[PDB]
RNA sequence: AGGGGAUCGAAGAUGAUCAGAUACCGUCGUAGUCUUAACCAUAAACUAUGCCGACUAGGGAUCGGGUGGUGUUUUUUUAAUGACCCACUCGGCACCUUACGAGAAAUCAAAGUCUUUGGGUUCUGGGGGGAGUAUGGUCGCAAGGCUGAAACUUAAAGGAAUUG
């Protein structure tokens, strides 16, 4: 079973938390930048980690995953923000209970008035 | 020290209820604290009712089931049945499944 | 102390009952509410919606009268509360806290989920239960969405809502980010709508 | 059956404030509760109280504050000789500055420094703190 | 608690809940002080200025903060109707 | 030994004596 | 160096707050022991008890040691902390800092009149941790400290004078005798004594006044 | 709850209580003027009968007695006081 | 208030109850049934002065192995027979 | 002491099992089991938790009683009934969640309102064994019930929880 460690996985965490741009859906490269970018003592374990940190990216890019947050994600999600132009005053009139329209009454004022019975 | 709060099981106020025979070994048990199985099943069983209906007259016919209801006496009721053994938790929960 | 036309208007009370932020709920209904106003037969209990908007400017009004906006904090594991704070979070102060919490976040600095307000805002104390918790660890005041069945232990100011899900929430969280910007705020005088939709707070799809 | 109905009354209050109330609704009242209610009262351990005559032997609400700890009876009414006040707000008060320890002596119901100032003695009712 | 020549002896008066006027005691992290910040003629929240109230952790764990916190605010002047003190 | 047995193991036990101071009588 | 994390923590260093009476007044949950160093650096601790406890593992017994300290000046600021790891000395580095974590106030007072200073205590209290209840009396002046060895030395550290004490349980085990008269000193603060029932305006708290010097980066 | 009006209480919870636990306790039963159009005249009648009451002249009936209120007797009518 | 009488009048059961439960006292008990000057080989005195009848090696209780050296000795006052020990090194070659 | 004696079945006798097997398991089956007349008075006769009274906190069921309704279902001609539904209120048998509070804990709406120690009252316990023994009294046909010691011995016995 190809199970990885988790200094494998905790590596690969870290590097994307703080190397996005930079890194890249290819091992490949994902690999010559651990050399320059992070200090390891053995071939095998720096390709079992860039491995693994190369598939963690392969999949960021459908959609997020949790671990990691590089907060680029936290405001591409607010200007991500908006949706309505249509709202919920259309048509005719708030239909109400018989009491609903008793609690308007007594307090407030104006409202279209639109009532309703209801049973057990 | 204690165990249950409904102590062996189920009886509060009364005082005396009165004993069932196990069906297993026979042994006596107060009806409140039986433990008890409605052992519904059919007359046939899995297989048989094709081999019923094939070698029968009438159409289909109608099937009616057994119906007869089970007494355990816990340790009978332990030894095979309903019982398991549960967590000091779980023996809470009086939910059947 | 009384403002002067902050009372409780008429698009303001369309606005509520087509959120149903009036339709409190059913049979379950918490001693310590007197935010009701008779029972709708067939079961439903409605809200006294003066006393919610009443509160919801209480709320405002503690919300706003907190040094830094942003150790004001809006709490919601419940999915229908979380694009709402995010979105109060966003428009006033205030870090936002949706999705799971993380216990230990409140008592133990070691945590990175390590917060430390002055003030706690909450949708379902029932979900968010966690929250209300922690911060009776530590003096910290909470505001909170409350239905009639919701848990009233360790919030302070009620706000009666109909956490049974749809517009209200987000509605209630909507107003909350109305008046706390109308307060010492980026806004306006009297009518004033605001620009902004009260469909951009709420839990969208599918 | 009801026994020392001061008891009950005491008893009552202290648990208002415990649970952190604000009123009592004690029952059935008498001659001694309020003479006890207007011994507290006089020196801050509660607010204002009030009779109400239901036609039977009476109700009281009493609107307290927080400043009470404890307002206790004692339920033989033993008997002090003078000498003896000094053993019993020894046994049961929180220190020499505050806190009553009050009574019943001829001369009427009163706490004991009261009862020292007049100097009388009698029998010992309850306390407050 | 001043002693023979008047001199304040004796540190740190403790606060109060205002609910129940009890002490509210230090090892009480439960306890809460609630800050209501005055407004001005058109909303405008006056920073740095606030009609305040203090909560015991006991309170709170009754549930009895907010239906207190109805009351004390009420009677304060900021809050009308809410709240009824008949029942 | 069980109590109800050690009870009996002294009821006995009376009874002999009981029998024995008989013959004394 | 320290670096403190906590809100709390910057206003202190940062020398914004003097005193902990004032975090005792808006009940401030310190958190971090350099807090109450640089607040009260009289502070004298005292081990007062060591013993062995032992658990059984699928593989190893585990004989570590549990010691009780307790820290104070005799200023009215005392501390109980208890901990236990695998070495002695260990074991009371940490036990140490959570008696700092845990000082809380006294309040002293008068037997019973108005004179110079006040000797022994405000009201009669008890503290009850498990078994042991331990009762604390107020005692005219020179009584001393009427109480068993290592209550004594908590009560003295504590800073009380003159004080009866009357305790009630299975007292031999320490461990639960002083976290009662730790209790019960810890009690004299909650007790409406008459001379409190005067109303203060209702302070604002170190954390809003001082709001922007402290905040995180 | 915590702080209350004890004194004057809400007609309504006060109404749905039970007899002996209104704030001075009273009853709850009244007293009607009965009739049976046959005769003239009105027979006043306690809420709850025990005795089934007769009417002043004829051997009618008037009401039964039932575990509380009387049932009465078909073709009646009433006003309370 | 579980158990005891608390009437002003009920002085009479509060003795008596208490002398009942005295005799649950092991030393009590002991104190009134004489029980020091009935049984007991010394009169209920201190100490008793006796003859010497045989010179015993008394095997002491486990966990302890040993020959414990005692004497028999015949009460002076009383005839009662007791076997007494004989405290430190040797000293059983000074009795006889 | 009569009756009854189907069934199951202390004793006994057996078939097996066993190293043994006076047992467990199988068979036979006496007393008994049932009833009348009279005894006996004991059970872990248990909630191992006295009774009366006050107070302290939430929830949905339910059993009995009652009150309220332009509630449902029953049709006939609407009713009247009855059963059902909803709210409330007494008083029951219980469960639930909480715990201000209590406890050595397990747990407890009492086991709470206790060193901040007092509503009224009854009863029992005071280390363990010796021992429910000896003795005397008394009740009983008996078996036995009630009352009930000491000498001597002894450093623990015991409880709840923990890790093994
Ligand atoms: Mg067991
Ligand atoms: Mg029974
Ligand atoms: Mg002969
Ligand atoms: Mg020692
Ligand atoms: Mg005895
Ligand atoms: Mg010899
Ligand atoms: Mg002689
Ligand atoms: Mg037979
Ligand atoms: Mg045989
Ligand atoms: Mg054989
Ligand atoms: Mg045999
Ligand atoms: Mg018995
Ligand atoms: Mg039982
Ligand atoms: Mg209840
Ligand atoms: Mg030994
Ligand atoms: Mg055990
Ligand atoms: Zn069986
Ligand atoms: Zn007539």
């Amino acid at each position: 079973g190809r199970v990885r460690t988790k200094t494998v996985k905790r590596a690969s965490k870290a590097l994307i938390e703080r190397y996005y741009p930079k890194l890249t859906l290819d091992f490949q490269t994902n690999k010559r930048l651990c050399d320059e970018i992070a200090t390891i003592q053995s071939k095998r374990l720096r390709n079992k980690i860039a491995g693994y940190t190369t598939h963690l990216m392969k999949r960021i890019q459908k959609g997020p995953v949790r671990g990691i947050s590089f907060k680029l994600q936290e405001e591409e999600r607010e200007r991500k923000d908006q949706y309505v132009p249509e709202v919920s005053r259309s048509n005719g009139v708030l239909n109400v209970d018989n009491q609903t329209s008793d609690l308007v009454k007594s307090l407030g004022l104006k409202l279209p008035l639109s009532v309703i019975n209801v049973s057990a | 020290p204690k165990k249950r709060a409904s102590n062996g099981r189920n009886k509060k106020g009364r005082g005396h209820v009165k004993p069932v025979r196990c069906v297993n070994c026979s042994k006596s048990i107060p009806k409140d604290k039986a433990i008890k199985r409605m052992a519904i099943r059919n007359i046939v069983e899995a297989a048989a009712v094709r081999d019923l209906s094939e070698a029968s007259v009438y159409p289909e016919y109608a099937l009616p089931k057994t119906y007869n209801k089970l007494h355990y006496c816990v340790s009978c009721a332990i030894h095979a049945r309903i019982v398991r053994v549960r967590s000091r938790e779980d023996r809470k929960n009086r939910a059947p499944p | 102390s009384l403002p002067a036309t902050f009372d409780l208007t008429p698009e303001d009370a369309q606005l509520l009952l087509a959120a149903n932020t009036h339709l409190g709920a059913r049979n379950v209904q918490v001693h310590q509410e007197p935010y009701v106003f008779n029972a709708r037969p067939d079961g439903v209990h409605v809200i006294n919606v003066g006393k919610t908007w009443e509160k919801l400017v209480l709320a405002a009004r503690i919300i706003a009268a907190i040094p830094n906006p942003e150790d004001v904090v809006a709490i919601s594991s419940r999915t229908f509360g979380q694009r709402a704070v995010l979105k109060f979070a966003a428009h006033t102060g205030a870090t936002p806290i949706a999705g799971r919490f993380t216990p230990g976040s409140f008592t133990n600095y070691i945590t990175r989920s390590f917060k430390e307000p002055r003030l706690v805002i909450v949708t379902d104390p029932r979900s968010d239960a966690q929250a209300i918790k922690e911060a009776s660890y530590v003096n910290i005041p909470v505001i909170a969405l409350t239905d009639l069945d919701s848990p009233s232990e360790f919030v302070d100011v009620a706000i009666p809502c109909n956490n049974r899900g749809k517009h209200s929430i987000g509605l209630i969280w909507y107003l909350l980010a109305r008046e706390v910007l109308r307060l010492r705020g980026a806004l306006v005088d009297r009518t004033q709508p605001w620009s902004i939709m009260p469909d951009l707070y709420f839990y969208r799809d599918p | 059956t009801r026994s020392s109905v001061l008891a009950d009354a005491l008893n009552a209050i202290n648990n208002a404030e415990k649970t952190g109330k604000r009123q009592v609704l004690i029952r059935p009242s008498s001659k001694v509760i309020i003479k006890f209610l207007q011994v507290m009262q006089k020196h801050g351990y509660i607010g204002e109280f009030e009779y109400i005559d239901d036609h039977r032997s009476g109700k009281i609400v009493v609107q307290l504050n927080g400043r009470l700890n404890k307002c206790g009876v004692i339920s033989p009414r033993f008997n002090v000789k003078i000498g003896d006040i000094e053993k019993w707000t020894a046994n049961l008060l929180p220190a020499r500055q505050f806190g009553y320890v009050i009574l019943t002596t001829s001369a009427g119901i009163m706490d004991h420094e009261e009862a020292r100032r007049k100097h009388v003695s009698g029998k010992i009712l309850g306390f407050v703190y | 608690m001043e002693n023979d020549k008047g001199q304040l002896v004796e540190l740190y008066v403790p606060r109060k809940c205002s609910a129940t006027n009890r002490i509210i005691k230090a090892d009480d992290h439960a306890s809460v002080q609630i800050n209501v910040a005055k407004v001005d003629e058109e909303g405008r929240a006056i920073p740095g200025e606030y009609v305040t109230y203090a909560l015991s952790g006991y309170v709170r764990s009754r549930g009895e903060s907010d239906d207190s916190l109805n009351r004390l605010a009420q009677n304060d002047g900021l809050l009308k109707n809410v709240w009824s003190y008949s029942r | 030994m069980r109590a109800k047995w050690r009870k009996k193991r002294t009821r006995r036990l009376k009874r002999k004596r009981r029998k024995v101071r008989a013959r004394s009588k | 160096g320290w670096v403190p994390v906590t809100k709390l923590g910057r206003l202190v260093k940062a020398g914004k707050i003097t005193t902990i009476e004032e975090i005792f007044l808006h009940s401030l949950p310190v958190k971090e022991f350099q807090i109450i160093d640089t607040l009260l650096p009289g502070l004298q601790d005292e081990v007062m008890n060591i013993k062995p406890v032992q658990k059984q593992t699928r593989a190893g017994q585990r004989t570590r040691f549990k010691a009780v300290v307790v820290v104070g000046d005799s200023n009215g600021h005392v501390g109980l902390g208890i901990k236990t790891a695998k070495e002695v000395a260990g074991a009371i580095r940490a036990g140490i800092i959570i008696a700092k974590l845990s000082v809380i106030p006294i309040r002293r007072g008068y037997w019973g009149t108005n004179l110079g200073q006040p000797h022994s205590l405000a009201t009669k209290t008890t503290g009850k941790c498990g078994s042991v209840t331990v009762r604390l009396i107020p005692a005219p002046r020179g009584s001393g400290i009427v109480a068993s060895p290592a209550v004594k030395k908590l009560l003295q550290l504590a800073g009380v004078e003159d004080v009866y004490t009357q305790s009630n349980g299975k007292t031999r085990t320490l461990e639960n005798t002083l976290k009662a008269a730790f209790v019960a000193i810890g009690n004299t603060y909650g007790f409406l004594t008459p001379n409190l029932w005067a109303e203060q305006p209702l302070p604002v708290s170190p954390l809003d006044i001082y709001s922007d010097e402290a905040s995180a980066q | 709850v915590l702080v209350q009006d004890l004194l004057h209480p809400t007609a309504a919870s006060e109404a749905r209580k039970h007899k002996l636990k209104t704030l001075v306790q009273g009853p709850r039963s009244y007293f009607l003027d009965v009739k049976c159009p046959g005769c003239l005249n009105i027979t006043t009648v306690f809420s709850h009968a025990q005795t089934a009451v007769t009417c002043e002249s004829c051997s009618t009936i008037l009401c039964t007695p039932t575990g509380g209120k009387a049932k009465l007797s078909e073709g009646t009518s009433f006003r309370r006081k | 208030g579980k158990g005891k009488p608390r009437g002003l009048n009920s002085a009479r059961k509060l003795r008596v109850h208490r002398r009942n439960n005295r005799w649950a006292e092991n030393n009590y008990k002991k104190r009134l049934l004489g029980t020091a000057f009935k049984s007991s080989p010394f009169g209920g005195s201190s100490h008793a002065k006796g003859i010497v009848l045989e010179k015993l090696g008394i095997e002491s209780k486990q966990p302890n192995s040993a020959i414990r050296k005692c004497v028999r000795v015949q009460l002076i006052k009383n005839g009662k027979k007791v076997t007494a020990f004989v405290p430190n090194d040797g000293c059983l070659n000074f009795v006889d």
